[PDB]
RNA sequence: UGACGGAGCCAGCGAGUCUAACCUUGGCCGAGAGGUCUUGGUAAAAACUCCGUCGUGCUGGGGAUAGAGCAUUGUAAUUAUUGCUCUUCAACGAGGAAUUCCUAGUAAGCGCAAGUCAUCAGCUUGCGUUGAUUACGUCCCUGCCCUUUCACAC
RNA sequence: CAUUGGUGAGCAGCGAAGGAUUUGGUGGAUUACUAGCUAAUAGCAAUCUAUUUCAAAGAAUUCAAACUUGGGGGAAUGCCUUGUUGA
RNA sequence: GUCGACGUACUUCAUAGGAUCAUUUCUAUAGGAAUCGUCACUCUUUGACUCUUCAAAAGAGCCACUGAAUCCAACUUGGUUGAU
């Protein structure tokens, strides 16, 4: 490669690797021959701050202009990237372009949040917030330094005389859920989805409305309010007509599922059902659900992961 | 790796300049301790010395393997390659199979179109701890070279004699088993030197039923190198010759690896000294 | 100078593996010597390879 | 000499570097006249 | 001051460099034309970072190319890789970020030694 | 698996006031030693690319050395003056059985330089330039080696 | 021949009663908007202070008080501690 | 034979006389030499400031208004009876 190689990931398949490299790119090698199928130029993408005690510009910075954790989506389609900086940023593998991008802190009492600072804090001596305050204390406890000169992050009896860093150490995935962790310095940052709040439809039609599926629900045809519930794709409307399927009609509605809404029903369930009550109801969808389609879901392993 | 073996040979070499400091210190302290234990005086200069007198109150509590070999000394098994020259015959190329098969953990490598620095870069990165380099006059062997890495000492000796196992022995296999080796009358510092760096090419450990033996055995500065295998007979134990036969002469000792031609010589042949009869520095 | 230093590492020229340290006060280790280093990008690292002609702007030097 | 050349660092820098030139060969290029070379226009017309 | 790149390409004991600034479409190796480059049967080699581009890349550009070392193949291949690099380089330097992608990514795709040395060291095993 | 000329074109090692043949025909100068001159005979990047020309085969290709036959040229063909052809004498056209070595800048090809206190010039070592086929599995065979005496799970 | 050398002399092109560099000062922003002063349930802002003082409340280590010292040896006289002598 | 005794050869160990300084007076000696409320000038040394070379490197960053300098263009004056 050609820089410095900072961090790694394995493709859940197994097919590629996903390396982050010192000059702020990810590029993406195959395994089984050795040829780089993809790269992603990250740099520009990063939020660095400039500290308190830099004579530097944030621009002119190189601090934090790369990422020092990476790792894939289990369905191994997207990446989340975070580093010495303020920015994690997620990616699309296959288009190489960013999805998302997250702030990992807002407290100035962190060292690199801002890119600018005030300049009415600059004075002719330096910063106002170098200047050492901690003699005005009320208590010695407060007052005494115990420092020793160079250290790059203390002990716990010799505290840093600089302020904490925003940094983030560590990124992963949830193998259960969408949501991912970040290990920064305030503590762990969880970010998941809650499909509540979007409207996303899938295959959306002109009749197509959670009146017409209260509808079909009312005439009792359950495959066709399941597969409108789906497209509409809104929680509550999928939970009214899933609690309205008898269970005699599960086998058949579950037998005749599309191969295309079936990962949605699947992680549905999977997540409303650690919650709900009606844990036999739940059993029985699952396993109407396991034995109308393992063969495709054995197919496809990796679309199916966090679900199963 | 580049600026790490760089840094690690200065240090090395600034270790062998303050050792003739420090071995002098030694004898200086060795007066005081025996001065002590005997409730002898002590002599002019080492009593009037009082920033030693002053030391030794903290260096009282001070006491082998050479310096190039002391980190691993039987703690991790060697690494060795067999190379020859440039474009070996097949009469070469039979006798580094045979010493690959004389060394416990070695390797026969190719050697093409190979650089020197090169391969010592590439030996140095895979690991290896030794290089052996092996010369002929056609088709008869002449010279063998050992270095040791990453910055050890290099030996080249001088063979005569050679006779091998695709001559002398019509059929039969190697044992390839750890071997019991024998070094004979090696005495002066030179001689334990080249113990240190032919011992340490050899696994560390045998076991006692091992029935190969490598014998290193010193007659008037020539090392006879013989392999035998012996059955203990309630009689007597009586030896099968299985190996090579070959007189080896040390001739060139540097503190270097084989790439560097700058290195120091820790030892030189000198043929045309007027009394270079008389020696045997071995 | 050890001043010439300083001033090159509070302007933000030196890293110390991947890291930029811009401390004066940063201690180095033995084995941490082998890792300080130029930073990338570096007008000083620029001007050392302009000097030698070895100058690769495809490393953005 | 050998020995420096082994032993030199790539990342020395010195102001004088901005100052000294290396041609094509890869050696250094020394000034005759130096201590510039170039003459204005200026110096030339009075000089002609 | 021209707008004007330097870039290193390497193979055995070739070496090759090249000068990519501002200009008309004057492509030189060794002070000679592109379509002088010897031999014929690898001519396409040294062409190739042009074709696989477009010569519209090369509409505003002049590369010229010093080749030492090394025997006819190498240099062709020191040749091939200092252009492409060099073309990388002016794009990302005075031209936009995606032009500079989108040749890398063209060259990746090809042929990954247009761009990063093939150096083949020993393996001992 | 060519030859013969032309053209085009590409290396990396090597820098001690140190690097370097013998006999021979004579002229001159000189007391000599020798000097100078004259004569004659012997030792001592390649590739690759391009263009042109010859031409490929047991349709054996060469090498003799003598002799014979017939003719060239002839005072004299006795001196084959010699020429041509045939005959005459030896080997050879990619190397049998056995046996050995070898996995990537590797096998194999190509030149260039050095001569480093041992070794080497009946050669040794280095340096670059072109650069593959096949396996990268398996213990079936032939050997060698080794064992059989922290949780969870076995 | 090359100049990714300097110093200049000139064209094409660009092109609206000019253009190009450099620099001092001041204002706004650089965190997310609830107004000034005081003795503050109010008064002042032109102050008052010629009611601004009374009353009430208020006194533990029974002074506990270097968590604050570069290293090795010491301490005449200090200082600290303990004992003692005479009041 | 890092054994003793003897023999031999070698290596290293001296010391004085005098003076001065060291007690916030006095280093022990009377053989020595110093007790004063500042006025000015001249010279010298040193350090700050401001600018700068070797010789760079980094810019508490953006807008707005208001001054100044410099180089061209244009205009004005002088100029082959002589500008630079």
């Amino acid at each position: 490669v050609y820089s410095d190689v900072l961090a790694l990931s394995m493709r859940p398949d197994g097919k590629e690797v996903a390396v982050s490299t010192l000059k702020g790119q990810i590029s993406i090698f195959n395994i089984e021959d050795a040829k780089q199928v993809g790269n992603i130029d990250c740099r520009k993408d990063i939020i660095s701050g400039r500290f308190n005690q830099d004579r530097f510009t944030a621009k002119n910075s190189e601090r934090s202009k790369f990422f020092t954790t990476i790792h894939y989506s289990f369905d191994g389609m997207a990446i989340v990237a975070g580093g010495n900086n303020n920015s994690i940023c997620l990616y699309d593998v296959p288009n190489e372009v960013l999805l998302k991008r997250f702030i990992v802190s807002r407290n100035m009492a962190l060292n690199g949040t801002l890119e600018f600072l005030n300049s009415k804090k600059m004075t002719e001596a330096g910063s106002l917030d170098l200047i050492d305050d901690a003699g005005e204390n009320s208590d010695l406890e407060d007052r005494i330094d115990n420092s020793l000169p160079g250290s790059q992050r203390g002990g716990d009896l010799s505290t840093r005389k600089m302020r904490p860093e925003v940094r983030v150490t560590s990124v992963q995935f949830s193998p259960t859920a969408n949501a991912f962790a970040a290990a920064s310095t305030e503590g762990l940052l969880i970010y998941s989805t809650n499909d509540t709040i979007l409207f996303d439809p899938f295959d959306l039609d002109v009749d197509v409305t959670p009146h017409s599926t209260v509808e079909a629900l009312r005439e009792k045809q359950f495959l066709n309010a399941l597969v409108m519930a789906f497209r509409l794709n809104e929680e509550y409307l999928i939970n009214k007509v899933y609690e309205a399927i008898p269970i005699k009609e599960i086998p058949l509605v579950a037998s005749n599922i599309p191969a295309i809404y079936l990962p949605r029903i699947l992680k549905f369930i999977g997540d409303f059902a650690i919650e709900s009550q009606h844990i036999e109801f739940n059993l029985i969808w699952i396993k109407a659900l396991l034995s109308a389609s393992g063969g495709y879901i054995n197919e496809h392993k990796y679309l199916f992961s966090t679900a199963m | 790796m580049l600026r790490r073996q760089a840094r690690e040979r200065r240090e090395y070499l600034y270790r062998k300049a303050q050792e003739l400091q420090d071995s002098q210190l030694q004898q200086k302290r060795q007066i005081i301790k025996q001065a002590l234990a005997q409730g002898k005086p002590l002599p002019k200069e080492l009593a009037e010395d009082e920033s030693l007198q002053k030391d030794f109150r903290y260096d009282q509590s001070l006491k082998q393997v050479d310096d190039e070999y002391a980190a691993t000394s039987g703690i991790m098994d060697p690494r060795i390659i067999v190379t020859t020259s440039r474009d070996p015959s097949t009469r070469l190329s039979q006798f580094a199979k045979e010493i690959k098969l004389l060394f416990p953990n070695a390797v026969r490598l190719n050697r093409g179109n190979y650089v020197m620095p090169n391969l010592v870069d590439a030996c140095k990165k895979s690991g290896t701890t030794d290089l052996v380099v092996l010369h002929e006059h056609r088709g008869v062997p002449t010279s063998l070279t050992i270095s040791h890495f990453p910055h050890g000492p290099t030996a080249q000796f001088s063979l005569h004699n050679v006779v091998m196992r695709h001559d002398i022995i019509n059929a039969g296999n190697q044992s390839e088993v750890n071997p019991h080796l024998i070094f004979d009358n090696f005495t002066t510092a030179l001689g334990k030197r080249v113990v240190c760096i032919l011992k340490h090419l050899f696994n560390a450990g045998p076991k006692k039923d091992s029935e190969r033996v490598i014998t290193f055995a010193n007659r008037g500065d020539f090392i006879s190198v013989r392999q035998h295998v012996y059955v203990r007979t309630r009689e007597g134990v009586e030896i099968a010759e299985v190996g090579p036969r070959f007189e080896m002469r040390l001739f060139e000792l540097r503190l270097g690896t084989l790439e560097n031609k700058d290195a120091d010589v820790e030892w030189q042949l000198r043929r045309f000294i007027r009394t270079a009869n008389k020696k045997d520095y071995l | 100078t050890i001043q010439d230093a300083v001033k090159f590492i509070e302007q933000g020229h030196v890293r110390v593996g991947p890291n930029l340290i811009n401390d004066p006060a940063y201690l180095v280790t033995r084995n941490m010597e082998d890792y300080v280093t130029w930073v990338d990008n570096s007008k000083i690292k620029k001007t050392l390879l302009r000097y030698r002609n070895q100058i690769d702007d495809f490393d953005f030097s | 000499l050998r020995e420096k050349a082994k032993e030199r660092n790539p990342d020395e820098y010195y102001h004088a570097m901005h100052s000294r030139k290396t041609d094509a060969k890869g050696l250094l290029i020394s000034s005759r006249h130096g201590d510039d070379e170039s003459l204005s226009m200026d110096q030339v017309k009075l000089l002609k | 001051a021209v707008p004007s790149v330097q870039t290193f390409g390497k193979k055995k004991s070739a070496t090759a460099v090249a000068h990519v600034k501002a200009g008309k479409g004057l492509i030189k190796v060794n002070g000679s034309p592109i379509t002088l480059v010897e031999p014929e049967i690898l001519r396409f080699k040294v062409y190739e970072p042009l074709l696989l581009v477009g010569l519209d890349k090369f509409s505003n550009i002049d590369i010229r190319v010093r080749v030492t070392g090394g025997g006819h193949v190498s240099q062709v291949y020191a040749i091939r890789q200092a252009i492409a690099k060099g073309l990388v380089a002016y794009h990302q330097k005075y031209v936009d970020e995606q032009s500079k992608n989108e040749l890398k990514k063209a060259f990746t795709s090809y042929d990954r030694t247009l761009l990063i040395a093939d150096s083949r060291r020993p393996e001992p095993k």
